[PDB]
Order: structure tokens, then C-alpha cells, then sequence
């Protein structure tokens, strides 16, 4: 391989390495973020669903 | 936490029905087709209040 073909697969090879560091790094932070906030799609822990209530009138009306 | 509101003694007096519960029930078909409105006014007002403070009129 001459030394242009090498140098330039150099460049695409760090081009993506570096990339994904940062992509990792990023997530780290996210992560970090999401957990400590419960403000994002990840560590949404479930809650009731509020689909289940009756809101009809009841036997009694207080309530 | 506040202070929950009651409504003074003399706001609650009023005149009872004095009577037994085997007159209201030998009443009772006539007395809910002739009250009926102001039955159901009350009723009506205690659903949607839920609240018996609210409805005392």
C-alpha cells in the first residue's frame, strides 16, 4: 500500500474512534442525568396508571 | 395545614321530621313523587359538592 492510502485509512480509521469516545462519554452523562432526574425515557420507573379509576358517581358522595 | 371551616350551631338548626321509620317507609311512594324536586336539587348538590357543608341550604 503507498504511503497516501495508508495515511488517509489513518484518518478515516481515527475519524470513527474518536467519534464513539464521544458518543460514549455523552451516554455516561446522560445516563447520569436521566437517573438523577427521573426527567427522561431511561430509569422511568412504572406508576399506577390512572386509566384504572372509576370516575362514575359512587354509592355514597363524598368521594 | 389550615383550620377546617364548620358552620355555626345556630347555621344547622332547623325542624326535624319527627316521625318513625314505618311512617316514612308507609310514606315513602308518595313522598318521593311529590318532594321529588327539591330531592333531587339536594341530591344533585351533594354529588357534585361532595362536600355536606356546601349543600346545607
Amino acid at each position: 500500500d503507498g504511503p497516501e492510502k495508508n495515511y488517509e485509512r489513518t484518518m478515516a480509521i481515527l475519524q470513527i474512534e474518536a467519534e464513539k469516545a464521544e458518543l460514549r462519554l455523552k451516554e455516561l452523562e446522560v445516563r447520569r442525568l436521566m437517573r438523577a432526574r427521573g426527567d427522561g425515557p431511561w430509569f422511568h420507573y412504572p406508576t399506577i396508571d390512572k386509566e384504572l379509576i372509576d370516575h362514575s358517581p359512587k354509592a355514597t358522595p363524598d368521594n | 395545614p389550615g383550620i377546617v371551616e364548620l358552620p355555626s350551631l345556630e347555621d344547622l338548626k332547623v325542624q326535624e321530621v319527627k316521625v318513625s321509620s314505618s311512617v316514612l317507609k308507609a310514606a315513602a311512594h308518595h313522598y318521593g313523587a311529590q318532594c321529588d324536586k327539591p330531592n333531587k336539587e339536594f341530591m344533585l348538590c351533594r354529588w357534585e359538592e361532595k362536600d355536606p357543608r356546601r349543600c346545607l341550604e
